[PDB]
RNA sequence: CCAAAAGAAGUCUUUCUUUUGGUAACCAGGAU
């Protein structure tokens, strides 16, 4: 969630259009997007098309505008240049798509592949007048829905809420990495920062559920300490826990401690449970589900929820606002967990 | 094409009772101040006598007084009169 | 007529009538200790609260409410757990999915509340729908695929019956249904093969009935043989006892004329029991359907290479005809747009005749649980043209389905025109609630406070025009325009006597005999011409809907009315510079000028008509000669209308023929033609939108609108 | 004091105070933040999900012993509806559940006289798996349908020699409530499905009654507080639809801010009389107070 | 895949990318 | 370990031989438990009679119709077929039925042997017509449940015998429901109905009384294994 | 003017209707409804709304 | 056609674990409904033991850590319900854990009471480090079905208490296939081949008879029907 | 309508009397 908010493109605020204001010729989804804004990933509701978020592969330029980068292709030779290009340039020139057939050698295969021209028209052009390939395909989805498998099978209206909905998932007390996933979910989950990372390579000292001391290869030692359930913004637990022995040999960007929704350094929403896709007497009705009992025994999709509750004491014109057990009116058997000092 | 036993809430059945009435919004009125009717005649029972009279039928262990109403109105023990 | 509440919700909702009850059963001293009591649980209120809930209605609700069955009254039972559980056949009523929706819970106090939520709210009392008449509590997706499988006949199964063949008798008959339930339990018969029973519990259909026993009927007891199926007896068993056998495939066109039929022909109790055993019957046997899906189900066609081959060659002819000069950029376009349509079509029929009848996909779309063969198509042969964020098809087109997965393009040009329709929904959602909300208001004063207004005047309906060679083909729109109606004049026929009278409901076996009788046209009651001084009576306004019997004399018809037409926006597409859809709604009861506005004649003649540059110029010829009417600046984008020919010089045109192609402004018509023409104007219109979307509304509600925007005049000279 | 609704062990206290010169908001001696904690299994109402958009709340929690389970004994978890699935066009999370099969079985392609065809463009150390394997197939660039039908068909058994899920990708069940095969196979494997913030015990409340508004006396609104359901325009139009006069002029005047109506009804209630006839809303008042605030002679004629 | 401990997640690519996903907060 | 509640058991007489019985309250869920166990011990484990096959002179090759009877054959096998029979010889004993002249035939114009007997002798079987007679032969064995049509195991043996379908449960058919009950913080506890109808040689009491024997004994085969196992006890009744 | 005001353009009907001093007769469902009283439909109506129930003559005796 | 040979039970040992029963000859239907009625009484209704609560002296809640612990408290828990014991005794039992220093933990460093044993030595606990310390007292009872935790405030307890579900169940895992065969005569029967498999509290045999003696009762309930 | 204190009666813990004490608007984020 974190990362998907730090990642967003949001139309409206101060000096831009308003949710109550906007037609929809401003919510739709431009051919000069493609690898700079995700086609998929945006709200359900009245913000549809007004909020997006940037894609894998995309920068901002020194003016504020996106960049994508294209791998040139010089005289039909697919290069290993990269250069990056603004929707404009992207527009001069004809863009190849990044499953084609290369031959080992920088060829494609056949002479005609389909690419985009000037206006987002895509046609069969002969592979000679190819300028630039992309430099790889889910250079077009942003973070969130390049951990969706088997996407292309799915349609844009569940693949958004598919999408939408992994950004709600709530930690659970245990975490497990999926069985198929898409190979995004280390680089996710090393990038958001909520695991521990070995700043320098050494070798562990001393682990405990409350820190990990690494000593490295010259003389110096560092003493990584852990969150154990604290409270985030919106109530979940953010616990941490080391994935190290006390002999172990870390390195530099190696992951050593495990986060909230992570399986040692992957990002771990959910759990791997045995289906049966069969109508059941009913109850699996208009979108309903059935559960096992075992889930609720077992504790596999058990959470942790905190709440915060603050009170102060203020001066007041009057004066002398008191924390005290001493209140009027209160009777004792209502003041015996209080202690010594309210 | 005759029904089954006429299950909770849903006992009489309402065809029969809508044959007593002109049209349900009538049922509704005639069912609910017989209904009135017996609840008096339950909070005075102790007390003064009065002429609210009633159940007319037998009551249950545990009936409420709206469901006496319309089995009453289906025995066809009452009269009503219109405005 | 029941739903789940959860205790710890109905402990307290239902605080007060425990804690008196606790107190007169001496389980407390006075009120102060029930209450303490009812607060600390003890496990004696549970008891007491059982007792107290029973009977006692209580009122569910869905936000937002459109119409009158957004609340029904249940009676609730205590289960496990924190979640309203509700019957799955009040879904479509509330159009309560179960993907995270919620419902709110209001509890009558007096005794006229708790009447008007037993006699009027009930949700067993409301099975049919007020806007059109037709049942809201049928079975639908599970149970239509479980009663479609149970009564299928398979060739060649298990038990079928076999003639004799001459060393040994016939095979497959038994003596009750009651042989045969004990036969498929040993493996030896199958639900779906066909056999030849004894049947002595149901009714015959008619011909069997007339031919066999004639007298009076079978007399329940009476037996007879039938050749049929186990699954068709089974079903038949669901029915009442005096309803003929229906031996026939459920499809669920067949479920809903079943259950219009006993609507029509019983009571309401009895309407509601026989829903829950189908209900049962459905939900049992799609569990024993054997529908699931995985990919070796989705079978791919077998020829799709070959086809796109052929269709590609099409398409590069035309590309190079383009590249030559021979035509332009949208010429090249059509063409390419018309090949791909072909293509896409010649790839669906073959997908169409690949498929089996027992594959689990086409099985669920065939029984019309649900889903079209469109999206059958999309997932299995091909997707084909997609359009643009102009709407303009992309001439490409999409070329692989999703079983074998889009490309990065493809997915690309896909989701252009995914997001538009998200857009539409999320913004149609406000317009179709501003529309009720301004409908509600226009008429909150329309009551039935009369019985008859005792009034000759009526409008006159269509009721199967007549054929050219010589035939009676009925009206397709009948039921929205004619049935429901009360009779203003009476039916007479070739000098023959009255065939029906006047004041009469005016139902399907009238109407079925004034085809007979051949007549064309009847004059009805409407409120359009009711003559009562506030409001509207009972007997131009006709037949309920949703009773079946003539309206009483307290309904508000003005909200029934604005809540039927509003209440079906939603499913109400905008479409791709005259308006469509809601907008075109929205601009028709706003009494606005048309967008595209296209004069009408003034008077009858011949036109003569100047193609000048960049503008039209028409002018009508006046056969009385008085004046000619003259019309300057019609722009040369429109077209010009056609009926019977294009508009043609010289020809001549009615009082309010419409020139141009568009849309004609309501208020002209009202000055040329009189108030009845502009009222038939306007519910045609409104009706022309509503059945191009698949919705039904009857005349009634569109009428009720039409009368309140009529009421006023306007003064010229004081 | 815990507001309404919620309970839960004490895990933490953070007290802060002036005495240690601790930097606090401007006329604040003291604050203190006391952090309770709770532990929330998964019940009937709860809201789930896959990766593919397939969302539902959860409808029942059957024991384990009715439940399909295949011929090794073996219950499954989570059961889903097949009418959802070809109608909404996200065939994706059939072919996870069969990939997903794969790699809990484990799978061994037989080269034993050449690489089959549909292996042929496979990547190496592909051609075998162990049971539990974590695969990964990227958004645009992963399993081909072919493959995944060749893996399928070359699945490793369970502890004795038996392939419980065939090529085709479905199993057969039993019925674990009567007891009886099921009579058609049904697919089966492993799909990876999430629990989202949409909890029930966040979502459940009622109210007999409870505080009130100050300038009108309706009841307030939200569960921290305690609040009453709001009755809003368009079910006052659905009641007038039905002609319920009397449940509708009960709900506005007796239930909201009838002020004598409400102590009037609760007594007769209790006492077990006849409810009684309502008064006029206390809302109706205040805008009469209103409109006269605006300079204008509002006055009620008899 | 370039990380100093990940797990060994194999994948099912017939492609190869030449540019490394850059810094996801940069 | 004890239960805590015990269960019951109600009947609900409906017809002469047609009852509804009531058992409740059960653990969560024994419903699902002992339903169906009783309803296939019920349909599967009775002993009783039945017509196993038949011959009819005049019919040797043609089975369409019977001269001199206004019935055909197969209307005559399925009116045969439903006949209540009790008999207490295990072996296969012969019946013979025969009748001459214009009349109706019933199922008393049969004369059954020493040990057998008819439980509707009033039941209707053929009609006569024309100096018509009519002279078929019964084989009424003992068995168990529904055995199907058994084809000729020695075809040599006899040409005119002709098999049919032997119902030998007197229970006809047998349905049951589960359902919840119980104020007691529960409201999950079941509630099992069954609704047996049986023919008139037994009741559906005394069938339910020989379901219930019959499962005790089966399941006190798995009891023996280790006789001092602590299990559910309900206690005395 | 109520339901009108409570309509929509408050202000505008409010200023013109002070102006024309004009008085509401309390008539309609939405006048009723913000005032507390019996809307005139459906069940409210003085057909219905003063049914008069009394026991039969016969029931009476038998009682 | 009356088949007058009644049924007979046999147990074939895979394993100590494991176990085969075969009942036969059984009627013509009667073989699914026998099996499942014999696994749905296993699966829900065999008495057992297990923990019921513990108490770590150094912490007070669920939600904390030990000194030296790898794991928190919440792990540990979830650690100690792979537990498998055998009491013998109705009343409620304690064992005591006591270690010092480096080390892993497993389910043998409990010292049980008479009657009560622990049957898996081998089950991981939690490691500790020189500092590390842990002390910890379980507290065993008897009864059958899952138990959720029982509320510290519903007991009188302190708020060192730490409530834990318990799950009284031996039995693992259960299946079944029948051999039906259907002869061209008519004499058919099945042949159910029960397969049970327990967590190594009791063995097979011990609890199918505790399925038996229930069964026998719930039927004995309709047999004294006259 | 609730809490606290005092007095009286009985029960071993309820009743009677006296005194004191007793919310909104904005912005934002979600769901159907
Ligand atoms: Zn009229």
């Amino acid at each position: 969630s974190g990362l998907t908010h730090k990642r967003r493109l949001s139309a409206l605020g101060p000096g831009g259009l308003s949710r109550e204001r906007a037609g929809l010729e401003v919510r739709d989804v431009h051919p000069s997007h493609y690898g700079r804004m995700c086609p998929i990933e945006t709200p359900e509701g009245p913000n549809i098309g007004l909020i997006g978020s940037l894609s894998v592969y995309a920068r901002v330029n020194p003016f504020g505008f996106i960049e994508t980068p294209y791998r040139k292709v010089v005289d039909g030779v697919v290069s290993d240049e990269i250069v990056y290009l603004t929707a404009d340039e992207e527009d001069r020139h004809v863009v190849a798509q990044a499953n084609s057939p290369i031959d080992a050698d920088g060829r494609f295969v056949e002479p005609r592949v389909l690419v985009r021209r000037k206006a987002g028209e895509v046609e069969y052009v002969p592979s000679s007048e190819v300028d630039y390939m992309d430099v790889s395909p889910r250079q077009m989805v942003s973070v969130a829905t390049a951990m969706i498998p088997f996407l292309e099978h799915d349609d844009a209206n569940r693949a958004l809420m598919g999408a939408n909905m992994q950004r709600q998932a709530v930690p659970l007390v245990r975490s497990e990495a999926p069985l198929v996933g898409t190979g995004m979910e280390l680089r996710a989950a090393i990038d958001a920062g909520d695991v521990v990372v070995a700043e320098e390579s050494g070798v562990i000292e001393e682990v405990s559920a409350d820190y990990i001391t690494v000593m490295h290869d010259n003389g110096t030692r560092r003493t990584y300490r852990m969150r154990k359930f604290a409270r985030s913004n919106h109530g979940t637990c953010a616990n941490q826990c080391p994935i190290v022995d006390a002999g172990d040999r870390v390195e530099a960007g190696q992951v050593i401690a495990d986060g909230p929704c992570t399986d040692d350094g992957e990002m771990a929403l959910g759990k791997n449970l045995l289906v049966a896709i069969m109508p059941w007497e009913g109850h699996n009705y208009e979108d309903a589900i059935i559960l096992s009992n075992r889930l609720v025994e077992e504790d596999v999709l058990t959470s942790i929820h905190i709440e915060e509750h603050e009170i102060d004491a203020r001066d007041t014109k009057l004066g002398a606002e008191e924390i005290t057990r001493d209140i009027p009116n209160i009777s004792d058997e209502v003041l015996a967990d209080l202690d010594e000092r309210g | 094409g005759g029904y089954d036993t006429p299950l909770g809430i849903t006992n009489p059945p309402i065809d029969e009772l809508l044959d007593r009435v002109s049209s349900k919004y009538a049922l509704v009125i005639y069912a609910a101040k017989r209904a009135r009717q017996i609840n008096d005649y339950y909070n005075q029972l102790g007390e003064g006598i009065l002429e609210y009279v009633g159940p007319l039928v037998e009551p249950g262990l545990q009936e409420k007084p709206l469901s006496i109403a319309l089995r009453e109105i289906h025995a066809d023990l009452l009269e009503h009169t219109e405005g | 007529h029941q739903c789940g509440l959860p205790k710890l919700m109905a402990l307290e909702l239902f605080k007060p009538f425990v804690m008196k009850r606790l107190v007169d059963l001496n389980h407390a001293q006075n009120i102060k200790s029930a209450k303490r009591m009812v607060e600390r649980q003890r496990p004696q209120v549970w008891d007491v609260l059982e007792e107290v809930i029973a009977e006692h209605p209580v009122l569910l609700n869905r936000a937002p409410t459109l119409h009158r069955l957004g609340i029904q009254a249940f009676e609730p039972m205590l289960v496990e757990g924190k979640a309203i559980q509700l019957h799955p056949l009040v879904c479509e009523a509330f159009n309560a999915d179960f993907d995270g929706d919620q419902m709110a819970v209001h509890l009558p106090l007096s005794a006229e509340a708790q009447a008007e939520a037993r006699i009027l709210m009930l949700s067993s009392n409301n099975i049919l729908s007020p806007a059109s008449g037709r049942p809201l509590a049928m079975p639908r997706l599970d149970m239509v695929t479980g009663l479609y499988y149970l009564t299928t006949e398979v060739p060649g199964d298990t038990g079928e019956y076999q003639p004799a063949s001459g060393d040994h008798p016939e095979t497959g008959v038994y003596s009750s249904p009651a042989e045969a339930i004990m036969a498929a339990d040993r493996g030896v018969l199958s639900v779906r093969a066909k056999i030849k029973v004894r049947l002595t519990q149901l009714r015959p259909p008619v011909e069997i009935e007339a031919e066999l026993f004639g007298h009076s009927g079978w007399q329940p007891g009476d037996a007879w043989m039938a050749e049929t199926t186990l699954g068709r007896v089974m079903f038949n068993e669901l029915l009442p006892l005096g309803y003929p056998f229906v031996n026939k495939q459920m499809h669920k066109k067949v479920q809903a004329a079943i259950i219009n039929d006993l609507a029509e022909r019983y009571p309401m109790i009895v309407v509601a029991q026989t829903v829950d055993k189908l209900k049962d019957a459905g939900f049992y046997w799609a569990t024993r359907s054997g529908v699931t899906v995985s990919m070796a189900d989705v079978l791919v066609p077998p020829r799709k290479k070959e086809i796109l081959d052929h269709y590609e060659e099409r398409a590069d002819k035309v590309e190079k005809q383009f590249q030559r000069g021979a035509l332009n950029h949208d010429e090249r376009n059509e063409a390419l747009v018309e090949i791909w349509k072909e293509a896409t079509d010649e790839v669906g029929q073959a997908l169409r005749e690949h498929y089996p009848d027992d594959n689990p996909i086409i099985t669920i779309v065939d029984s019309g649980a649900t889903g079209n063969f469109t999206q059958t198509r999309t997932l299995a042969g091909m997707k084909g043209l997609v359009t643009n964020p102009k709407g303009e098809f992309i001439p490409r087109p999409v070329k692989s389905s999703f079983r074998e997965g889009l490309t990065v393009l493809e997915y690309f040009i896909n989701t252009h025109g995914a997001r538009k329709g998200l857009a539409d929904t999320a913004l149609r959602t406000a317009d179709s609630g501003y529309l009720t909300r301004r409908l509600v208001d226009v008429s909150q004063d329309v009551i039935v406070r009369e019985h008859d207004c005792q009034t000759e005047r009526g409008i006159v309906v269509e009721l199967a025009e007549r054929a050219p060679d010589g035939t009676l083909i009925r009206d397709p729109y009948i039921e929205t325009s004619a049935y429901a109606r009360t009779l203003g004049t009476d039916a007479v026929d070739e000098a023959g006597n009255v065939i029906v009278e006047r004041g009469q409901d005016l139902g399907d076996p009238e109407i079925d005999a004034l085809l007979a009788a051949g007549i064309t046209q009847v004059k009805v009651r409407s409120v359009l011409t009711c003559a009562t001084s506030t409001g509207v009576c009972a007997t131009c306004y006709g037949r309920s809907m949703a009773t079946g019997k003539l309206v009483d004399i307290g309904e508000a018809v003005g909200i029934v009315a604005a809540q039927s037409i509003g209440e079906p926006g939603t499913q109400l597409t905008m479409r791709t510079d005259i308006t469509g859809g809601l907008p075109r709604v929205q601009e028709l009861f706003e009494a606005r000028v048309p967008r595209g506005k296209a004069p009408i004649a003034d008077v009858t003649g011949r036109v003569r008509l100047e193609d000048g540059e960049r503008f039209y110029k028409i002018t009508i010829v006046p056969d009385d000669g008085g004046e000619e009417v003259v019309y300057d600046k019609i722009s040369k984008r429109q077209r010009l209308r056609v009926f019977k020919r294009v508009l043609s010089d010289g020809d001549h045109v009615e009082v309010g023929q419409q020139l141009m192609e568009g849309s004609a402004d309501p208020h002209e018509v009202l000055r040329v033609q009189g108030p009845r023409e502009v009222q038939i104007h306007l519910v045609r219109e409104v009706q022309e939108v509503y059945r191009a979307q698949g919705v039904s509304i009857h005349d009634k509600h569109i009428e009720v609108i039409v009368r309140q925007m009529l009421r006023r005049v306007t003064i010229i000279d004081s | 004091k815990v507001p309404h609704g919620e309970s839960g062990k004490v895990i933490g206290i953070r007290v802060f105070s002036r005495e240690d010169e601790d930097e606090l908001p401007a006329g604040v001696n003291e604050l203190v933040r006391v952090y309770v904690a709770q532990k929330r299994k998964i019940s009937d109402g709860d809201k789930l999900a896959g990766r593919h958009g397939n969302k539902g709340v959860i409808g029942k929690i059957l024991p384990v012993e009715d439940m399909p389970f295949l011929a090794d004994g073996t219950p499954v978890d989570i059961i889903l509806n097949t009418h959802g699935v070809p109608r909404r066009m996200n065939i994706g999370q059939i072919l996870e559940t069969h990939l997903g099969w794969c790699a809990h079985s484990g799978w061994k392609v037989d080269a034993a006289k050449g690489v089959p065809d549909w292996a042929a463009r496979l990547p190496d150390e592909l051609l075998e798996a162990q049971p539990n394997a974590i695969v990964s197939t990227p958004v645009f660039d992963g399993a081909q349908e072919a493959e995944l039908q060749g893996l399928l068909s070359c699945t490793l058994p369970n502890r004795d020699g038996d392939v419980l899920v065939d090529a085709d990708g479905k199993a057969m069940l039993f019925d674990g409530r009567s007891g009886e095969p099921f009579p058609y196979p049904v697919t089966v494997g492993y799909m990876y499905i999430m629990k989202l913030h949409h909890l029930v015990d966040d979502k459940i409340h009622a109210r007999s009654t409870g505080p009130y508004s100050m300038i009108t006396q309706q009841p307030l609104g939200g569960k921290a507080q305690f609040g009453g359901q709001r009755f809003g325009e368009m079910e006052c139009w659905a009641m007038q639809a039905y002609g319920a006069a009397y449940t509708l002029q009960e709900l506005l005047t007796i239930k909201s801010d009838d002020t004598v109506g409400r102590v009037k009804v609760y007594e007769a209630i209790v006492k077990g009389e006849n409810i009684p006839e309502p008064g006029i809303p206390e809302s109706f008042k205040v805008l009469l107070k209103e409109l006269q605030s605006l300079c204008l002679n509002v006055e009620v004629l008899s | 895949n370039s990380v100093p401990g990940a797990p060994n997640r194999v994948s099912f690519a017939k492609l190869r990318e030449p540019l490394e996903v850059p810094g996801l907060l940069d | 370990m004890l239960i805590s509640q015990r269960p019951t058991l109600s009947e609900d007489v409906l017809t002469d031989n047609r009852s509804q019985f009531v058992i409740e309250p059960l653990e969560p869920g024994f419903g699902y438990t002992l339903g169906n166990s009783l309803r296939r011990t019920l349909l599967s484990s009775i002993p009783g009679a039945a017509v196993t096959s038949i011959r009819i002179d005049g019919v040797l090759h043609e089975f369409t119709t019977v001269p001199g009877v206004k019935e055909d054959v197969t209307e005559i096998i399925l009116n045969l077929k439903s006949l209540v029979v009790s008999s207490e010889e295990d072996e296969p004993v012969t019946m013979y039925l025969r009748k001459q002249g214009p009349g109706e035939v019933t199922a008393g114009d049969i004369v059954p042997p020493a040990g057998v007997t008819v439980h509707n002798p009033g039941m209707h079987i053929a009609t006569l017509n024309d100096k018509g007679k009519l002279e078929v032969e019964l084989v009424v064995e003992r068995g168990r449940g529904y055995v199907p049509a058994v084809q000729n195991r020695a075809s040599g043996a006899e040409i005119g015998r002709i098999p049919v379908d032997s119902i030998y449960s007197p229970v006809l058919k047998v349905t049951y429901k589960v359902d919840a009950t119980r104020v007691e913080q529960r409201t999950d506890f079941d509630k099992l109905i069954l609704d047996v109808e049986t023919k008139n040689s037994i009741s559906p009491r005394d069938a339910l009384a020989s379901a219930g024997k019959t499962l005790v004994e089966l399941f006190g085969l798995a009891r023996e294994l280790n006789v001092e196992a602590e299990g559910i006890e309900i206690g005395p009744s | 003017w109520l339901s009108a005001a409570s309509f929509q353009e408050t202000t505008r009907v409010l200023t013109d209707a002070a102006i024309n001093c004009r008085s509401d007769k309390l008539n309609g469902l939405k006048e009723n409804v913000i005032i507390g009283k019996l809307i005139p439909a459906g069940t409210g109506i003085n057909r219905y709304r003063n049914i008069a129930v009394q026991p039969t003559e016969e029931a009476r005796a038998a009682a």
